[PDB]
C-alpha cells in the first residue's frame, strides 16, 4: 500500500535487526507493480545467504550490497552485485537487458 | 507612411475594430443565456465587475506593494490595492491585526505557488488532497508510472491524502498516520469536487502532532464562506489561498491571506512570520506587474459578496444543490457521500455502467455543460454539478428539480444509446448524429434558459437575440 | 432574505454599484491623460481591446488546449483562441510548420517560468542578461549576499552575463567564455533595459559550442519585431516567450512561440519536441483556467499590429527615443551605449552625482513618470524612458524634444534642491514641499499633455475634466 | 452493494410500480364508493405519517424505564 501511493524508484530489503527471512518474491512482486528498483543489503546474512542457509536475494532482486566483514567473517569492505544481461520477460521492450 | 489617428485605431468600438472576434464573442454571450451551466467551477459576474476589467487601469504598471513601489504614477493604484485589501479582510470577517492578505496573484494556480513558495524549500514535503478522492492539480498530482503532472509535484515532494473508501469523507484517521510518517512541512485542505465541509480543527490537530503549517484553498466555496454558511478555514489555518471568480462571483483572480501577530503557545510571544515572506513570493520571486484592471474588479466583487443579497446568494446555492442532489437520488442515481453540503453535487456513474465522457458529451450537446470528473477508486467514472452559475441567474429550487429532470432525461438517452450502439466511444458517437431525442432535450433545455435573467450584460441588447 | 434581482446586482453600472472604485478609476483616467507617461513597458491600449477584455469571456472555464479539452461549452471559446494563436502567427511573419504559440500565459513571468518548466528540470542550469546590465528578474537574480530572489534562481540555477564595461553593449565574448565554463542548459536573451539591438546569430553560435537551448524574451520589443523594425529573434532562437501589453500594445497576457518541425543539421530528419512539453506546462503543470477575456483581448491586438498604421507606429517609437535621446545627449547628459537602437534610452545620471531615485521622484511630482533603473558597476544611478506610451497618445519627434525640455528642467530642478538642502534622502525631500518650480512644471507638463489624444477611452465622457 | 440511496430512499412508485399502482387503484377506491362497513374508518394523514416513519426500526421489548436492553430513550 504504502509502495503505491508513494511510488518509490528503489525498494530496499535487507535489516539490521529483524529475526526471520525475507519474501523475495513478494518484493518482486510489488516492486514490478510500482514500478521500482528492488535491492537487497544482505549485510547481516551474506555468510548464511553464501551458505545456502537462508532464502537467496540473487532469485528476485536487481541489485545485491553487502558488507563482508559481519556473518561473512572477511575484512571490512563492501561489495555491489548487479544483474547483467538480458532481461526476463515483463510492458518491456523485447530484446531489453540490464 | 503615417501612423493611424488615436480615434480610427484606439478610440473606435470592437465592432467595428474586430468583427470576427465581436461576433464570437457575442455569440458565446449566446451561449451563456441560452443553456444550463452547471460547471462548479463557473459563475456569472456582474457587469459592474465587467466594467472595472475593463478599463483605463490595464495600462498602469505598479510592482512592489502600495506604499513601497518600485516607480511613481501610483497615486490611485495605490487606494484602488489598498481597498481591495481591506474589503477582502471585511468581506471574510477578519480582524487586520490577526490576518493580512495579497492580492496580486494573477489566478488561483499562481496563488497556490506563490504560497508554497513562500513558505516551502524547493523539495519540502507537502500533502493534499488526492485527484480521484477531489482534490486539485494545484494541490500535488503524479501518476501511477511516476510522472509529475503538477508543478506542485515537480518543484516540492507531494503525497495525496483520500477520502474514506466506505464514506466518500475525509479519512482523518488515515491523513494522520500518513501525515506522521510523510512528515510534510505543508498540509493542504479545499478541493475541487470534495462536496462537504471540513474539519478544519482536525487538520490543525493533525498538523500540530506533525509539525506542519495548515493551508486552505477555499476557491470553490470561498463565496460560502465569505457568507458564514460553511465552516471558516481562518479558525485554523495559517494560510488561505482562494480564486475569485467561482462562488465569490468575482473576475479571475487570486488571493493569499496569513496570519499576523502573536502566535498561540516556542519562544514567547513569538509571532507569525508569513507577511514579508508572501509579499516577497508574489513579487518580486513570481509575477511581474500587477493586474490593476483585475484588482479593481476585484474590490468591487469584494464589496458586493459583503452585501445582505449574497448571503441569500449563498444559502440559495446551498439550498439549489440540495434540491438537485434530492431530485436525482429520488430517481435511483447514486451522489458521493449521499448528499451536499456545499455548492456541487458528485455524481457516481458506475453503477449505471456509464461514464463520465458520455453522459458530458451528450448534454453538451443539449447545451447542458458539466464536467466529467474522476471518483474514488476509478475514464472518469463521474459528474460533478455545481449551483453557483444558474443560482446567479436567480434559479431556486423548484427550477434546480427541472435541471434535475433534464438530467435525468440525458442519462436516459445516454444508456439508451450505449445499449443500441456500443460501448466504445467510436461506437458511442453514431448515436450522437441526427438523434431527435437530443435535438428534443435540446430545444427544452434552450427555452428553459431563455426564461431567467442574465448578469453581465443586457439580453435587450444583445447581437444574437433569437 | 430574498437574493437581490439579476438587475439590481449584475446589470447596474458600475458607477451606482461601486462610487467609491468608480471614482478612482476616473482619477486614474485623468492622471493617464494630464501628464507624460515615460515608464518603459507601459503602454495604452485600444478601447477595442478593452471592450473584449471588459467581456462575457471571463465567465467560461476552459481548461485545456482547443479541440482537446477537459469538458465542453467551448465552441466559441475555441474559435478565439484558435483566432488569437494563427495572428499571433502572422503578426510575426511566421510559417505555421515551423512555429507554433500557446497564448494561455497569465502575463509575461508565467509565460517565462512555464518555458522553463516545459524545456529543464529543476537546478538546471541558465544564463540571462544581469540586472546592474539591463536584464529582467525573470532571468535569474541572487544577491551578492547570495538571496535567491527571482524564481528563476529558486527553482534553477543561474548565473547572469554582462555588458562591455566601457560600452554598455552585451560582452558576447566574455558570454561565451562563461557559457563554456558554466555550461547552462539554457541561454536567455532579451531584457528590460538594454538600448541596443541584439546579435542573434552570436546567441545562436555560442549556444551551439556549449550545447544550450536559446530563448529570447522579446517582451519589450516584441511590437518593433512584428513591424520587423528591429531584428527577428525567431530567425535563431528556439523558444521566443513576450508579454503582449508593453510595444504590442495589447492587453497585459503572455504568449510562448516555439520551434516545429526538423532540426537544423544529431539523428537524421529528427524533429523539435517543444510543443507538447510548452503546452503541457502551461497546462496542467503550472496554470489553471485560461483567462479567455485575455485570450480573445489578445486577439484584437494581434490584428491590430498587423495593420499599416501599427508598422507606421514602431518606426515612429523609435524615431522618437531616438529624438528624445539626442536632445538629452545635446543638454551634456550621458546615455548608455550614447544613443538607442529601440524603444527606450538609458540616462546614467551619475556623472551629475545624482541617483536615479531623486530624478525619478521630483518629477513624479511633476506628473512625468519614469523609473530609476540600476546601470553597469552600480540606489539605482539611472533612469529608464521609453517612447511606447506618448507615442501612442500621436506624440512625434518635436514633442518628444520638448518632452526633452521637461526633463531638462526636471534633472535642473533636483540638483538645485540637492545643492540646496542635501544629497540624504530626508534632507533631499525638504526642498519638494512648496516648491514654486516643481508647481510651474507640473502646471507646464499638464498644459502639453492635455492637448493629445488619448485611446481607450473618450476624453469628452470622462468625470475630471479640468 | 447496491449505493444505500438507490434501494433504501427511492420511492414506492419506482421502487415497486405494481404496488404502488395497486395502492393508487385502492385509493381511489375508497373516494369513489360508499364505504358502509361499520368497523371502518378513514384515519388522518397525520396518523398516517406517524406510522409510516422510522418509528418501525427501533425494537423495545419491555416497558418504558423497564426495557431489555438500550437506546430508548424517545420511543
Ligand atoms: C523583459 C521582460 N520579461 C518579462 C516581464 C514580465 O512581464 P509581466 O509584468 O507581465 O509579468 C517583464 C516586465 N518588465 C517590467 C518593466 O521592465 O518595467 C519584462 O521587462
Ligand atoms: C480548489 C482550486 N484551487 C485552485 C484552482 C485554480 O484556479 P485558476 O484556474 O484560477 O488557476 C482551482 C481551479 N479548479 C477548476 C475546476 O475545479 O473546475 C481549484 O478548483
Amino acid at each position: 500500500e504504502k509502495a503505491l501511493d508513494f511510488r518509490p524508484k528503489l525498494i530496499i530489503c535487507g535489516g539490521s535487526a529483524y529475526p526471520r527471512d525475507w519474501d523475495y518474491k513478494r518484493f518482486r512482486e510489488i516492486a514490478d507493480k510500482c514500478g521500482a528498483l528492488l535491492l537487497c543489503d544482505m549485510a547481516h546474512t551474506s555468510g548464511l545467504v553464501a551458505a545456502q542457509e537462508v532464502n537467496s536475494p540473487f532469485e528476485y532482486c536487481d541489485i545485491v550490497t553487502t558488507t563482508t566483514h559481519k556473518s561473512l567473517r572477511g575484512p571490512r569492505a563492501g561489495m555491489i552485485f548487479y544483474r547483467k544481461g538480458p532481461k526476463p520477460p515483463k510492458g518491456q521492450p523485447e530484446n531489453a537487458v540490464y | 507612411s503615417n501612423m493611424d489617428p488615436v480615434s480610427v485605431w484606439g478610440n473606435t468600438p470592437l465592432a467595428t475594430v474586430d468583427p470576427e472576434i465581436h461576433d464570437l464573442i457575442e455569440k458565446e454571450k449566446h451561449r451563456q443565456c441560452r443553456g444550463i451551466e452547471l460547471i462548479a467551477s463557473e459563475n456569472f459576474t456582474s457587469f459592474a465587475v465587467i466594467e472595472a476589467l475593463g478599463s483605463a487601469l490595464t495600462n498602469k504598471y505598479s510592482e512592489g506593494m502600495p506604499g513601497n513601489r518600485y516607480y511613481g504614477g501610483n497615486e490611485f493604484i495605490d487606494q484602488i490595492e489598498n481597498l481591495c485589501r481591506s474589503r477582502a479582510l471585511q468581506a471574510f470577517h477578519l480582524d487586520a491585526q490577526s490576518w493580512g492578505v495579497n492580492v496580486q496573484p494573477y489566478s488561483g494556480s499562481p496563488a497556490n505557488f506563490a504560497a508554497y513558495t513562500a513558505v516551502l524549500n524547493p523539495h519540502d514535503r507537502i500533502m493534499g488532497l488526492d485527484l480521484p478522492s477531489g482534490g486539485h492539480l494545484t494541490h500535488g498530482y503524479y501518476t501511477s508510472g511516476g510522472k509529475k503532472i503538477s508543478a506542485t509535484s515537480i518543484y516540492f515532494e507531494s503525497l495525496p491524502y483520500k477520502v474514506n473508501s466506505t464514506t466518500g469523507y475525509i479519512d482523518y484517521d488515515r491523513l494522520e498516520e500518513k501525515a506522521l510518517d510523510f512528515r510534510p512541512k505543508l498540509i493542504i485542505c479545499g478541493g475541487s469536487a470534495y462536496p462537504r465541509d471540513w474539519d478544519y480543527k482536525r487538520f490543525r490537530e493533525i498538523a500540530d502532532k506533525c509539525g506542519a503549517l495548515l493551508l486552505c484553498d477555499m476557491a470553490h466555496t470561498s463565496g460560502l464562506v465569505a457568507a458564514q454558511e460553511v465552516n471558516s478555514p481562518f479558525e485554523y489555518c495559517d494560510i488561505v489561498t482562494t480564486t475569485t471568480h467561482k462562488s465569490l462571483r468575482g473576475p479571475r483572480a487570486g488571493m493569499i491571506f496569513y496570519r499576523k501577530g502573536p502566535k498561540p503557545p516556542q519562544p514567547e510571544n513569538a509571532v507569525y512570520d508569513f507577511e514579508d515572506k508572501i509579499n516577497f513570493a508574489v513579487f518580486p520571486s513570481l509575477q511581474g506587474g500587477p493586474h490593476n484592471h483585475q484588482i479593481g474588479a476585484l474590490a468591487v466583487a469584494l464589496k458586493q459578496a459583503a452585501s445582505p443579497g449574497f448571503k441569500a446568494y449563498a444559502k440559495q446555492v446551498k439550498a439549489n444543490a440540495v434540491a438537485l442532489g434530492n431530485y436525482l437520488m429520488g430517481k435511483g442515481y447514486s451522489l458521493v457521500t449521499g448528499g451536499t453540503e456545499n455548492h456541487l453535487v458528485l455524481w457516481d456513474l458506475r453503477p449505471l455502467g456509464l461514464t463520465g465522457n458520455k453522459v458530458e458529451k451528450l448534454c453538451d450537446l443539449c447545451n447542458i455543460t458539466v464536467n466529467k470528473n474522476a471518483v474514488f477508486g476509478d475514464a472518469p467514472g463521474g459528474v460533478r454539478i455545481g449551483a453557483p452559475a444558474m443560482t446567479s441567474r436567480g434559479l431556486v429550487e423548484k427550477d434546480f428539480e427541472q435541471i434535475g429532470e433534464f438530467l435525468h432525461r440525458a442519462v436516459t438517452l445516454t444508456l439508451e444509446i450505449q445499449k443500441e450502439h456500443g460501448k466504445l466511444l467510436k461506437d458511442f458517437n453514431k448515436g450522437l448524429v441526427n438523434n431527435k431525442a437530443i435535438e428534443d432535450l435540446k430545444a427544452d433545455v434552450e427555452k428553459f434558459s431563455a426564461t431567467f435573467d442574465m448578469p453581465g450584460f443586457l439580453v435587450s441588447e444583445m447581437k444574437y437575440k433569437d
